């Protein structure tokens, strides 16, 4: 048994505890559940401190909303420089939240409206590539598609680093 | 594959060094990348026959280095750490340091001692095989050095320190107590112009400052009024991970309630909102924390800071962003606590004009019961003390309609003191409109009764003060 923690972060939290409840099968333990080699994941008076680096941390979730793409520009500048100083070389996944929403007749004519249009794939990896990802992965939480496949990017990111 | 590993594990037991080297090699791989295996080896169990390995071909080169790699694979997985700590290898790592000096084989050695270290018990052990000893003589020597891997080689030792720090037993043998002999090596840090050692010292005296006790006897000994040198360096530009530290630790001496009056006098209130404007959330939250912890059972103290229209009126700012949140709720709640422990006329003045009784009511509907009263307690006061004034923001707010939903709850017993913000609240012309709602059908039943005495008493009272007057 190998214990990994995997912090989670992004715009608002009706897309992201949305992505983490729906793995039952600001605290959560979920798990493989056991496959038989077994990987447990820990999620997101006195404060007793941390230096860097040991962090108490295997790997970052940086969340957005497909269906905002003010949600993905806020990204470089209002997350990633918090990890950049305080989380370096933690690895980091951005994730597409609710990937359901994109061709969808209420919400693109909606996003019309800020003359705007949904978020595309190669603006998601175009921002993994930037902000140093170790990987990108969209997802929907109301029709669970992607959602595992998070949670195995997650464990690989985490697992690498004889004689 | 136990049929392979039983006799690669009895081979181990073998007195020839070259026998070691291959069924060693042999052993490597696989398990290279199979934790499976390396799993098993755990229960073999490998790992006490190891140290005792280490032990006696410590001055060979060839195993001594594969058997640290070997270390720091196992420490990976969860079983390890329980296991090593019966075995010698804190004391046998330590023994090993000394002898060693070049940056390459002490870097290995550092990549077995972190993840070791980890379990609280091995940095007890540590400390007493005098790791700590050598540690800041690595500091020491190459605090203005600018080598590339000097300056590696004293972020490890420095933060190395820091995570010892956090073994409540370790820490407390360290702090010994502070001043010591080692806290003040790392005290003189702070003062230090080495960015790395100011991060270090800030974040070890934030973990030496961890029970009411040890906080007092720092307080005592100015150890507050070197933070706030610290900080008053830091201020226009720049490193916000050293904000934190240095803010983390205050916060922190700030628990016991003795220290709290010492600290206003030193000044720490006026240091601590010089970060106002930092943009940054980790420092914005041990701010906040902080001012929080400052002003609990001082009164005074809380009257200014109420007054203070920069702070209130930022903090209505952070309540009012979407993001983080926890930076949001560290906020929200010294908005309650201002009112709270001043209880001044003049505070609720300041933050009903700042806009802050729309986020008072929301939090009176917070998932957590300690912050649900607080928003409760506070809007009790606003009520009692300056109800003009606010009335306006509380019907805005749709505060009436939240408390009959509180008290017909599922639930708690904080809805005694709803039940008494809504009779304070009662007595506002232009304020409710709760009979306009019909909250007497909930009233006359929480008269009858709450297991709570007192729930049943302001309850029964209320149902007078709604049929009446
Ligand atoms: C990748 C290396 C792993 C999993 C560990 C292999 C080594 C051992 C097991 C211990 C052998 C060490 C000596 C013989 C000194």
């Amino acid at each position: 048994a190998i214990r990994k923690k995997l912090v989670i972060v992004g715009d608002g939290a009706c897309g992201k505890t949305c992505l983490l409840i729906v793995f039952s099968k600001e605290n959560y333990v979920a798990d493989i559940e056991v496959d038989g080699k077994q990987v447990e994941l820990a999620l997101w008076d006195y404060d007793r401190l941390r230096p860097l680096s040991y962090p108490d941390t295997d790997v970052i979730l940086m969340c957005f909303s497909i269906d905002s793409p003010d949600s993905l520009e806020n990204i470089p500048e209002k997350w990633t420089p918090e990890v950049k100083h305080f989380c370096p070389n933690v690895p980091i996944i951005l994730v597409g939240n609710k990937k359901d929403l994109r061709n969808d007749e209420h919400t693109r004519r909606e996003l019309a409206k800020m003359k705007q249009e949904p978020v595309k794939p190669e603006e998601g990896r175009d921002m993994a590539n930037r902000i140093g990802a170790f990987g990108y992965m969209e997802c929907s939480a109301k029709t669970k598609d992607g959602v595992r496949e998070v949670f195995e990017m997650a464990t690989r990111a985490a697992l690498q680093a004889c004689l | 594959d136990a049929g392979l590993i039983s006799p690669l594990v009895q081979l181990l037991n073998s007195k020839d060094q070259e026998v070691l080297l291959q069924t060693g090699r042999a052993l490597g791989n696989i398990c290279y990348d199979s934790h499976s295996l390396q799993a098993q080896l755990i229960n073999m169990g490998v790992i006490p026959t190891l140290v005792k390995l280490l032990g006696i071909h410590c001055q060979n080169a060839a195993l001594t280095e594969m058997c640290l790699v070997a270390f720091g694979n196992l420490a990976e997985l969860e079983s390890s750490k329980e296991q090593f700590a019966s075995t010698n290898i804190a004391e046998e790592l330590v023994k090993l340091f000394k002898k060693q000096i070049e940056h390459d084989k002490r870097e290995m050695i550092f990549e077995v001692l972190a993840p070791l270290a980890e379990n609280d018990a091995i940095k007890l052990q540590l400390v007493e095989a005098g790791l700590v000893e050598c540690l800041l003589e690595i500091v020491q020597q190459k605090v203005d050095s600018d080598k590339e891997d000097d300056i590696t080689e004293l972020k490890t030792g420095s933060d190395l320190m820091v995570l010892l720090l956090l073994g409540d037993e370790s820490m407390q043998k360290l702090f010994e107590g502070g001043k010591g002999s080692v806290f003040q090596r790392v005290l003189s840090w702070i003062p230090s112009n080495n960015h790395q050692l100011q991060l270090a010292g800030a974040l070890a005296i934030a973990n030496f400052a961890r029970n009411d006790a040890n906080c007092i006897h720092m307080v005592d000994n100015g150890i507050v009024e070197k933070l706030m040198d610290l900080l008053d360096r830091h201020v226009e530009d720049g490193n916000v991970t050293v904000q934190h530290a240095a803010l983390s630790a205050l916060r922190n001496l700030a628990i016991p309630v003795i220290n709290k009056a010492k600290m206003l006098s030193a000044g720490v209130t006026e240091a601590v909102l010089k970060f106002l404007k930092s943009e940054m959330p980790p420092v914005q939250f041990k701010l906040l924390g902080t001012l929080r912890m400052l002003i609990d059972a001082q009164a005074e103290a809380a009257e200014q800071l109420g007054k203070n229209v920069k702070l209130v009126e930022r903090l209505v700012e952070w309540c009012e962003a979407k993001d983080h949140a926890g930076v949001m709720g560290e906020s929200n709640r010294l908005l309650s606590a201002l009112i709270r422990h001043s209880k001044s006329k003049d505070v609720i003045k300041t933050i009903v004009q700042s806009g802050g009784i729309k986020h008072l009511v929301t939090m009176a509907t917070s998932e957590h019961v300690i912050m649900q009263n607080e928003a409760l307690v506070a809007l009790a006061l606003i009520a009692a003390l300056e109800l003009g004034t606010a009335e306006k923001d509380l019907e805005s707010a749709k505060l009436v309609q939240i408390l009959h939903r509180l008290l017909a709850d599922e639930r708690s017993a904080p809805e005694i003191k709803y039940n008494s913000m809504v009779l304070i609240c009662a007595l506002m012309g232009s304020e409710c409109l709760h009979k306009e709602v019909q909250d007497l059908a909930f009233l006359d039943v929480v008269s009858k009764l709450r297991s709570h005495e007192n729930k049943s008493v302001a309850q029964q009272a209320s149902l007078t003060e709604q049929r009446l007057t």
